[PDB]
């Protein structure tokens, strides 16, 4: 009978934290430094992250900037929901099979497995051809994460523009960063190197920069700057390239689309979005 | 039906108006008309042929070429950006709302109340509210007790905005005491505000972030600055306003995201917005 919105998200700190439920199926009660309770939701998702492997769905705990944004959106517009983590663990790209298919949260939204994507989802032309994006909830860009001591100028460093097997730099597979290096001809020599070393997830790539396995990670500055502020052994290098925004994803015929963008505009104008930024990102 | 009526408004460096050449529009300029009244005892007027250029004008040029339309560009004369007066919209918003323009192109801030009556394209420039002060002025930002509770100070902090735009509407909605206090410091325009600041007649000028950051970038002796590291409160963007259900919105949004993706927006920022300071 349900008219509950199927929300799809992905594991991406500090926007979406994913933790196991307690032995009773509830979430560990936590608080901010202020004494304010951390709002948490039950998000069903696969416990086996491994590729080309069976996905066993289990209830898990979700919280963060994007979950706090979901709760506010649901409260403003008066809708109910249920959250699940993207079955394949990807943001989403369009790949050739003759035919073209969308994977990740993009594929899930288009197939009807989701009614809404609530995640740090980059707004771009490729995805905007198939889905409706809300007005952005965050404006950021691409930066590079390296181990503390790795000296690099940025996107115009000779170690990136002239690739070699000595210095390994990558990004996340089936992500907007992957889309960006593929589309831009001026970055084909960088894409060609990256396609060989691209990781399944941001977490795996960040951990590989810690384990001296990956020398440079090209990813979202909102994530990378947050990671650098916590893990003092990692630093972000250079300034920002491909400045891009994050938005809520919906199907083009979604009846909520106008009310989602108005709620996001309201939240930026009344300081609520900046408060989320203060609680989770800074 | 691809020859579109387009409304604009002067605000350097986004839209810059010049007199026609000695006898059409040359260089990087496009033709733009302005309805000019004969006298104030009549409704009679004449459209003056002028020339428009700037950051938003290059965006219009790119969109016209990509989205494949031609246009009749005019400068708004009934108000400025857009204000709802007794539920009646004036300015560039009003022109789109009352269907005298297919679209509004300029330094037009996307906000919730304007979004109820017009559709906005994806933002092409980030904006919001910034605070301009003389270098060294100690204020944390909008939340500073100097702005929030001004009479807690002797003498009180002197600050104002240019009324009737998105900055005033936001201050009105969020900080009622601050708003009613500020009205005595209302500035006629950006130029007067900067002069008021420099002549010590104003302590702070609260305004559109993208314009303030451009003004701070070009200030003589780099004296006037924006608080924080050019910080932005109630962060939003400039968007093209289109009529609700416009058949042009889809192609305009895709073209703008195409331009951003190809580094074309970053290029326009280099050409028009970057300053010395
Ligand atoms: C998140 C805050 N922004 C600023 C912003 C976001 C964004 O993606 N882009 N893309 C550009 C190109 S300029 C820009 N500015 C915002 C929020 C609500 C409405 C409009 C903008
Ligand atoms: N760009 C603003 C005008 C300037 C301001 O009020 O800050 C607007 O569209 O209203
Ligand atoms: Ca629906």
């Amino acid at each position: 009978m349900s008219t509950r919105l199927k929300i799809v998200t992905i594991h991406q700190e500090p926007f979406v934290y994913v933790k196991p439920t307690l032995s009773d199926g509830t979430c560990k009660e936590e608080f901010t430094v202020n004494g304010d309770p951390v709002k948490k939701v039950i998000c069903t998702g696969p416990n086996d992250t491994s590729p080309g492997s069976p996905r066993h769905t289990v209830p898990q705990c979700c919280y963060g900037f994007c979950i706090d944004l979901l709760i506010k959106l649901a409260r403003t517009m008066n809708f109910t929901y249920e959250v699940h983590l993207v079955a394949d663990g990807k943001f989403g790209t369009q790949e050739r099979v003759n035919k073209k298919e969308w994977n990740g949260m993009m594929g899930e939204l288009l197939s009807g497995q989701a009614d809404m994507i609530v995640a740090p989802l980059t707004i771009n032309n490729e995805r905007a051809q198939y889905i409706e994006f809300s007005k952005p909830f965050k404006y950021q860009g691409l930066t590079i994460l390296v181990k503390k001591g790795t000296r690099i100028t940025g996107i115009n460093d000779p170690r990136l523009r002239n690739p070699s097997d000595k210095f390994i730099y990558a990004t996340v597979k089936q992500s907007s960063v992957d889309i960006y290096f593929r589309r831009q001809v001026e970055l084909s020599t960088m894409y060609r190197h990256m396609e060989k070393h691209n990781y399944e997830s941001a977490a795996e790539a960040i951990q590989a920069v810690r384990d001296n396995k990956l020398h440079a990670f090209i990813w979202d500055s909102a994530v990378l700057e947050f990671e650098a502020s916590q893990k003092c052994d990692l630093v972000t290098t250079g300034e920002l390239f491909f400045r891009s925004g994050f938005g809520i994803g919906m199907r083009k015929d979604s009846p909520w689309k106008q009310n989602v963008s108005l709620s996001i505009l309201k939240s930026h104008e009344n300081g609520f979005m900046e408060d989320l930024d203060k609680t989770w990102v800074r | 039906d691809n020859h579109l009526s387009i409304v604009t408004l002067e605000e350097a460096p986004f839209v810059i108006v010049e007199d026609i050449d000695p006898e059409t529009c040359v260089r990087n300029t496009v033709p733009c008309r302005k309805f000019v009244k004969i006298n104030n005892s009549t409704n009679e007027g004449m459209n003056v042929k002028k020339c428009c250029k700037g950051f938003c004008i290059d965006i219009l040029k790119k969109l016209s070429r990509t989205v494949k339309f031609t246009y009749d560009l005019y400068l708004v004369t009934n108000g400025k950006h857009g204000k709802k007066v007794n539920n009646v919209w004036n300015g560039m918003i009003g022109e789109v709302v009352y269907q005298r323009a297919v679209m509004a192109v300029g330094s037009l801030t996307i906000n919730e109340e304007r979004s109820e009556v017009v559709d906005f394209s994806v933002p092409f420039v980030e904006t919001g509210i910034s605070v301009m002060v003389s270098r060294g002025t100690q204020v944390t930002g909008l939340s500073d007790k100097k702005f929030q509770r001004p009479h807690d100070y002797s003498p009180p902090f002197r600050f104002g905005t240019v009324p009737n735009g998105s900055t005033e509407r936001n201050i009105r909605n969020n900080y009622p005491y601050m708003h009613q206090y500020m009205t005595k410091f209302n500035q006629k325009g950006v130029e007067d505000a900067l002069v008021s600041l420099k002549t010590g007649k104003l302590d702070a000028f609260i305004y559109d972030a993208a314009v303030l950051n451009y003004k701070a970038g070009r200030d003589e002796g780099c004296k006037l600055v924006t608080i924080g590291s050019g910080y932005i409160f109630a962060t939003t963007g400039y968007g093209i306003a289109l009529q609700k259900g416009s058949p042009w919105k889809r192609q305009i949004d895709l073209a703008l995201l195409q331009f951003v993706g190809d580094g074309e927006m970053e290029e326009l920022e280099t050409l028009w917005l970057t300053g010395i300071c």
